[PDB]
DNA sequence: GATCGATCGATAAAGTTTTTTTT
DNA sequence: ATCGATCGATC
């Protein structure tokens, strides 16, 4: 995939190149190379780490033991500690056939002193979780989420890219700034903590998609 | 200086100052030519004129 | 035949010696046509590893599968794969080294080109995921206390409240709309809304009939700036200015929208959907030309109070937090209350246990969904007509009504006006419409005189 | 062949001699009425096209354009009998074909489609202008016979050859300059209006080739609807795509009418006849010289609403009009009378501009927010890609009796205001906004809408104190309807027992019968049904112009002079040298509905009885003290 | 962990102090300017532009993609606010120097 | 009838500061 | 200005 660090084992080519699109005439070359190898720089599930954590679930303890393991440098602060690894074992789809649709997901949040591990805690998370999102300073906007109409180098067409919120399909939304937020957003999200989707009014098209979502929110003083 | 390099001095030389912008990369020139007919095997050779040619 | 890729040219085998290859007229007549359309596709939602630029590729309808594809939802299509490659023909004359493959593809029999060859797609067939049942409707239009058998069985997730789960219902099938001829095409529904505290059991049916119902939308009407609730075009984009837009208006066309939180909306778009409410179009001319779009609407409202809390004593007067005149051409509400009994929370908690329960389908709702909603697709192929002469006994009523709520000559603009008549008629023969009588009876409208009377003294005092 | 010689026997016959609905010659009368206007254009009745499709449906949608031509060398000697000599003049005339049963959109075109007769709707976007078509291509060698006859050039096809008839050699084909006449063709391309469409979605493109005495009856933004045929250009060259085995879409035109409204009819107000040609000029003087005809047309005009007088009376005064009299070398006068409504939340008045819209001729509706503060008039939209800066106007100039919704859109109440009462006092008003210096011409009419802040009584203190409104764009207007309804039981059941009739207002002979049936539905209490009182309004306007006296003048010397020195001291709103003006004008709109051309002396004191009580009976408690003043007008 | 802490000034003399700091920066090792006109915050990181007819949508940049390890300094801080107050933070807030445009989301170092 | 030579016709071009509503 | 295609003439 593109946009990634990268090593070839190339040998070497060079090729002619037509001047005027329409005779045979040709002179300065174009070079290319031609890979042989590359290289960049549903798990395996196997039985042997099932019955290492069954000792470990034998092991009272594990409440404990996962309140010790999260920190490797941060004070101790248990009361935080809880809801962080609980809203990472994010429960499942209890959804039944007619009715209902509730699904076990929450949403914790935090605020209060400045700096106190408030950005590294969510690096951290981000850490432990592979599939995950990670929030920007106006990287994303209101109108710069999703809903795009943007005029591409290649072939100047549409294209309708998925939101953070809608990438986190087997992560938690790590999202922040939330009062500089702007209020042309902020009011989308309620929807997707409502009806778990992202309704798009876009002069493209429409479509319900819905977003199998999990967040936190990371405040800040005023 | 460029200002003043207009007239007669075409065809000679001349040093001149200035500050290099734009550079380019390095890519393949052309100086000999070599066809094969995988028949007779006489790698035809000719010379290279400006950026546009044809072949034979 | 067989007209190839580019073969725009048939000059094979004359009949006679002719001069072969000099020309051709393609008729009209007798070379009959096939009809197509080309479309792009993209990958979906829960493939993508990253936003690292998804790909795409093309296709090509064939037969009458032309039309079937609405654009915009999750797809699945037939398989044969081509190449094609458009060059050189009679017409117009014919980055990086795209192409590199074409330098060998040189030298055909007609002249020395460049032809390419890109890769596309064919398809021949669209689909789109994403008796005794007739006669179970006879069986069931034959039974006697539907009107409260339905009543009880409409959410799970809900207790109690049986006045507003009547007008649900209500909301939840169509009245009539054949009106006047020449002029005024009248009222072709009703609009109702509730108000109360939030986070309690206003926020169950708002989660209820979207599903439940067809093709209806739901909008916070947060986003009161670029578009949606209130209509605004585009800029000027790829060839113009002055286009259309969408918004949860337009394409409720009878559908049931549904917004919420009007305290927090602007100034200006509360006589803008006020002028959606009285008739049934509304009108633009921003920059362009006069629109002429009729959105068949009905709405669904459940805004906040001033305080969270109501208070008892006084009127919703103040406490409806808008202005005066988009109440009275609203229709009256039957407001939520709330209390803090030793009783009722117990029963709620063991009503919520047993839904919150993975699987405790103990409670049984005397109807299904989808029998319930094919029942109300018979319900909607009625026109009943009052008949008799109890509009003599209705306008009595009214006559007495109309001297309550205006308690002096200096009294409040709330002085429900013949405005209201339409809806005391047409919510008048939906309650019918419901029992499946064709015709209006002066028992029938007993209880459409005091879902208004009983909810104007919630009004008045 | 041969036996379409005998067709053209076969449906001369089957047309002139008989036209239906008791004879009376329909079909064979407005044949040498459009004679006598030279003007090139005929009709076909769908009645008469119902009965003349029996042997013809498989020679209308089989074959719909060589049976054209043959149908249209019959129509000259239809009339050559009747004008002699008229082929001297213009030498040509072509049919139209009226409405038709089907209700196709743009999605909704197939194959089967193609070659046959077709109906659609939509916009007109972006227009050119007229050219001139060679249309008798008389082709040229160089060395042989360099006329071989005026050709018939096709559509966008350039049909031509290389060598034919003369040698075979490659000498091309060139021009000469005898006697070649031009017809005019005009490219209007066509959007699909934002109807009747499943919406959130884009527009679909076509082409339109008009042709030549239908050029420029259409404007550009107007909503119209196209009846025509369907044709091919598989022209082997398309430059957006690749080129490959498609062919491209022209539809050629045979007729084109207006926007329509109310569209539930079932054999009429689709058809724009208004054509009063026998039925209706030789009748409508008998219902001109009757005496209470005044007091029976505003009272039979808006018929689903019961309400107070006068502002029928003054709403149907509105769409009669004036005169804009012009002048000599000297200041221009207004012809324009501008009513404004004020009412209750909750009374009528949202329907009789809505009932208005359809009675009128032409119309618009901006409404409310989202009206621009400068799409209402003329606005310049930029160029495309090698195009210059021109002039697309949008509401106003398009209206001539336009209908707007002023009542309170306050947060652009104070950007497009300064836009619309320019239109009334520099009447004919036109921008040059970074663009050209001209001036459009559009005497338009306005009426309004406005809503007080609340109740109708928001105060005692004068209208300044009611409406957000300030003083000098209300003095834009001549007069203020307002409502009142207190408490009352014999007067609220005359509405209450009114309104409740309403509701209940809900194959030869079966489609008359139906039509009698339309007949009695509008005729309870019969008040002078609508099927052709607004079929004279048309001719109301745009044929007869008054006239005044000099010897029933000086009574209003006093009334203005009296009232404006009554209302100084007592200042609510004050009344200039206009009120006046706009006293003489409401009167003789009175008298244009007697068809007269004169002034009585009934009618003004007709208007101005409508003018001075609609003026004071909004000051104040002291309105009493003014009734005592108001009968020595009578 | 963090490294590298950041001073800043603040203060109006009329000496145009642009000297009191930047010519050190002019002699100091990796040390680069910038300004306020040209290099926004968006203009600070890379980006993806226009080229010549040779091969375009090039990574051209501001500084903080070349000057990693030296010295920013910087002017005029009120100027061009609306990208710069955001990527500011960026290098203080530990490793996200990135181009998240819709070309690529690759992210580069910050120990500036 | 086929091949070669001569003559005639067709084929190659490029963009990115003022001005509108709008948020 | 150059290249390709078509037509005419000669063998
Ligand atoms: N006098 C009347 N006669 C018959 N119908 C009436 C009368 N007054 C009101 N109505 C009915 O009341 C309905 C409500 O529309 P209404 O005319 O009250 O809107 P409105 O209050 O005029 O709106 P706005 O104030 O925005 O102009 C109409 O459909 C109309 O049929």
């Amino acid at each position: 995939r593109a946009g990634d660090r990268i090593e070839v084992t190339g040998t070497f080519r060079s090729i002619p190149i037509r001047a005027n699109s329409r005779q045979r005439v040709l002179s300065l070359y174009k070079t290319y190379v031609d890979v042989v190898h590359v290289k960049k720089v549903v798990r395996q599930i196997t039985d042997q780490d099932l019955a290492k954590i069954r000792e470990v679930a034998a092991r009272e303890d594990l409440y404990s033991l996962l309140a010790r393991s999260i920190a490797p440098s941060i004070y101790e602060l248990e009361d935080v500690k809880k809801g962080i690894l609980l809203q990472l074992f994010g429960g499942t789809n209890k959804t039944f056939t007619k009715g209902g649709r509730y699904r076990g997901d929450i949403n914790i949040l935090l605020c209060g002193d400045p700096s106190t591990s408030k950005s590294q805690i969510l690096q951290y998370v981000h850490k432990i979780t592979p599939r995950g999102v990670y929030t920007s300073g106006k990287g994303s906007s209101a109108v710069g989420l999703t809903a795009y109409i943007t005029r591409d180098v290649d072939t100047k067409q549409l294209v309708l890219e998925s939101g953070a919120l809608v990438l986190s399909d087997g992560g938690v939304c790590c999202i922040d700034e939330f009062d500089k937020m702007s209020d042309s957003t902020r009011s989308v999200l309620h929807e997707v903590m409502e009806q778990q989707t992202i309704s798009i009014a876009k002069a493209g098209i429409i479509t319900t998609l819905n977003a199998r979502s999990s967040i936190l929110a990371s405040a800040n003083p005023i | 200086s460029v200002r003043q390099i207009k007239g007669d001095f075409l065809g000679q030389l001349i040093t001149v100052r200035g500050i290099i912008t734009r550079v380019s990369d390095v890519k393949p020139a052309v100086e000999v030519i070599a066809y094969t007919c995988d028949q007779c095997g006489y790698e035809v050779f000719q010379e290279v004129n400006s950026r546009t040619f044809t072949p034979l | 035949v067989e007209q190839s890729f580019k073969y725009t040219e048939p000059t094979f085998c004359p009949n006679p010696s002719c001069e072969n290859r000099a020309f051709w007229t393609l008729n009209v007549t007798r070379s009959r046509f096939l009809d197509w359309q080309k479309v792009r596709i993209q990958e979906n939602a829960n493939e993508i590893p990253t936003g690292s630029m998804p790909r795409t590729l093309d296709v090509i309808l064939r037969g009458d599968s032309v039309e079937r594809a609405k654009p915009g939802d999750r797809c699945k299509f037939t398989g044969v794969e081509i190449v094609v490659p458009d060059v050189t023909q009679l017409g117009l004359p014919g980055k990086t080294t795209e192409g590199l493959n074409s330098g060998v593809t040189g030298l055909r029999s007609l002249g020395v080109r460049d032809l390419t060859y890109k890769i596309s797609f064919l398809a021949c067939h669209v689909i789109s995921i994403g008796s005794d049942e007739i006669n179970e409707l006879k069986e069931m239009v034959k039974d006697e206390h539907i009107y409260d058998k339905l009543v009880r069985s409409i959410a799970p997730a809900v207790f109690g409240h049986e006045a507003v789960k009547k007008g649900i219902l209500l909301q939840m099938l169509g009245g009539v709309h054949k009106s006047t001829v020449e002029g005024i095409k009248l009222r072709g529904d009703i609009n109702i809304c509730v108000v109360g505290d939030p986070s309690t059991s206003k926020s169950q049916f708002l989660k209820y009939v979207v599903g439940f119902a067809p093709r209806s939308v739901y909008t916070s009407g947060k986003a009161s700036s670029a578009a949606g609730l209130t209509a605004a075009v585009v800029r000027d984009e790829e060839g113009g200015d002055y286009t259309i837009e969408a918004g949860a208006l337009m394409l409720a066309d009878n559908g049931i929208c549904c917004i919420d939180e009007f305290d927090k909306m602007d100034i200006s778009d509360q006589v803008a959907i006020h002028e959606a409410m009285e008739q049934q179009t509304i009108s633009i001319a921003k920059a362009g030309i006069h629109a002429t779009l009729n959105a068949r609407t009905s709405i669904l409202a459940a805004a906040n109070p001033v305080g969270g809390r109501y208070n008892r004593k006084l009127s919703l007067r103040g406490n409806l937090n808008m202005t005066a005149p988009i109440m009275s051409r609203f229709d009256l509400f039957f407001v939520i209350l709330d209390d803090c009994n030793e009783k009722i929370d117990t029963e709620l908690a063991s009503h919520i246990v047993d839904l919150h329960m993975k699987r405790d389908e103990a409670i049984e709702p005397p109807f299904s969904a989808e029998q319930l909603r094919r029942y109300i697709k018979y319900a909607r192929t009625f026109k009943p007509i009052l008949t008799k002469e109890a509009r003599s006994y209705l306008v009595e009523k009214y006559k007495e009504l109309r001297k309550d709520d205006a308690q002096g000559f200096s009294r409040s603009s709330y002085r429900i006006t013949v405005r209201q008549l339409e809806s005391m008629i047409r919510l008048s023969e939906a309650i019918a419409r419901a029992n499946c009588v064709d015709e209006i009876t002066p028992s029938f409208i007993a209880e459409a005189y005091d879902l208004l009377r009983q909810s104007i003294i919630r009004v008045d005092v | 062949p041969n036996v379409s010689r005998t067709i053209a026997r076969e449906l001369k016959s089957f047309l002139l001699e008989y036209t239906d609905e008791t004879g009376r010659s329909v079909y064979g009368a407005r044949i040498r009425t459009l004679g006598e206007m030279n003007s090139e254009s005929l009709e076909v009745n769908y009645r008469h096209l119902a009965e003349s499709k029996a042997i013809l449906a498989l020679f209308l949608a089989k074959c719909p354009e060589e049976m054209l031509k043959i149908f249209d060398l019959v129509a000259m000697e239809a009339t050559e009998l009747h004008y002699p000599d008229y082929a001297r003049i213009h030498s040509e005339i072509h049919v139209r074909i009226s409405d038709f049963p089907t209700i196709y959109s743009l999605r909704e075109l197939r194959e089967s489609n193609l070659s046959s007769l077709v109906r659609v709707t939509g916009v007109v976007t972006r227009r050119t202008g007229v050219f001139p078509q060679l249309k008798y291509v008389k082709f040229n060698c160089l060395k042989c016979g360099s006329i071989l006859g005026p050709f018939f050039q096709d559509s966008n096809e350039e049909i031509r050859i290389s060598f034919c008839t003369n040698c075979k050699s490659k000498g091309p084909f060139r021009v000469n300059g005898e006697k070649t006449v031009y017809r005019n063709y005009q490219r209007v391309t066509l959007q699909e209006a934002p109807g009747t469409v499943p919406p959130g979605r884009l527009p679909r493109h076509r082409e339109v080739i008009l042709l030549a005495d239908l050029v420029d009856v259409s404007k550009p933004g107007e909503e119209v609807e196209v009846t025509g045929i369907y044709k091919n250009n598989y022209d082997g060259n398309l430059n957006a795509k690749n080129g490959f085995p498609v062919f491209a879409t022209i539809i050629e035109a045979n007729s084109i009418k207006r926007r329509e409204g109310n569209t539930a009819n079932e054999g009429e107000e689709g058809l724009d006849v208004f054509s009063w040609t026998e039925e209706e000029e030789r009748e409508f003087r008998k219902i001109s010289r009757d005496r209470g005809i005044i007091d029976k047309i505003i009272s039979s005009m808006a018929p689903s609403i019961y309400g107070h007088r006068d502002i029928k009376t003054a709403v149907a005064c509105s769409l009669f009009g004036g005169v804009p009299k012009n002048v000599n070398g000297k200041h221009s006068i207004r012809g324009d009378i501008n009513v404004l409504l004020l009412g209750d939340p909750g009374t009528a008045k949202s329907q009789i501009l809505k009932y208005v819209e359809k009675t009128a001729h032409r119309a618009v509706f901006a409404t409310g927010q989202g009206a621009s503060a400068v799409g209402l008039t003329a606005s310049v939209r930029k160029d495309p890609i090698t195009k210059e800066w021109t002039l697309e106007g949008g509401a106003l100039v398009l209206a001539d009796k336009g209908v707007c919704l002023i009542d309170e859109f306050d947060k652009m109440n104070d950007q497009d205001r300064t836009s619309i009462h320019e239109a009334m006092e520099q009447q004919s008003i036109s921008i040059s906004k970074a663009g050209i210096v001209t001036t459009l011409q559009a005497r338009c009419s306005i009426i309004a809408a406005a809503n007080p802040n609340g109740g109708r009584y928001n105060s005692t203190l004068p209208l300044a104190q009611n409406v957000s409104l300030t003083e000098p764009i209300l003095s834009r207007f001549d007069i203020l309807c307002v409502v009142r309804d207190l408490v009352d039981e014999e007067a609220d059941e005359r509405l209450a027992t009114f309104v409740v009739d309403s509701h209940v207002r809900s194959q030869l002979n079966a489609r008359q019968r139906r039509l009698q049936r339309q007949r009695k539905k509008e005729e309870e209490i019969s008040p002078i049904p609508q099927e052709l009182l607004m079929k004279y309004i048309h001719y109301a306007r745009t044929k007869i112009y008054p006239k005044l006296h000099q010897m029933d003048m000086d009574k209003v010397s006093r009334v203005y002079a009296d009232l404006r020195r009554e209302s100084i001291s007592t200042g609510s709103f004050p009344i200039t040298v206009r009120h006046l003006e706009s006293i003489l004008r409401i009167a003789e709109s009175f008298a244009k509905m007697r068809l007269s051309e004169f002034v009585s002396s009934y009618d003004l004191d007709r208007a101005i009885k409508v003018v001075v009580d609609s003026f004071v009976d909004a000051q104040k408690v002291s309105v009493r003290r003014q009734l005592r003043r108001s009968f020595a007008i009578y | 962990i963090r490294g590298d802490i950041n001073v800043c000034l603040m203060g109006d003399p009329g000496v145009a102090k642009s000297q009191l700091l930047k010519a050190i920066c002019k002699i100091s090792p990796r040390g680069v300017y910038t300004t306020g006109k040209g290099s926004s915050g968006v203009g600070l990181t890379a980006a993806v532009m226009k080229d010549p007819v040779t091969d375009e949508m090039i990574l051209e940049g501001g500084a903080l993609v070349l000057a990693d390890n030296g010295i920013c300094c910087i002017d005029e801080f009120d100027k061009m606010d609306e990208s710069d107050r955001t990527a500011i933070h960026e290098v203080m807030e530990q490793q996200t120097i990135s181009i998240s445009k819709a070309g690529i989301n690759t992210t580069l170092n910050a120990r500036t």
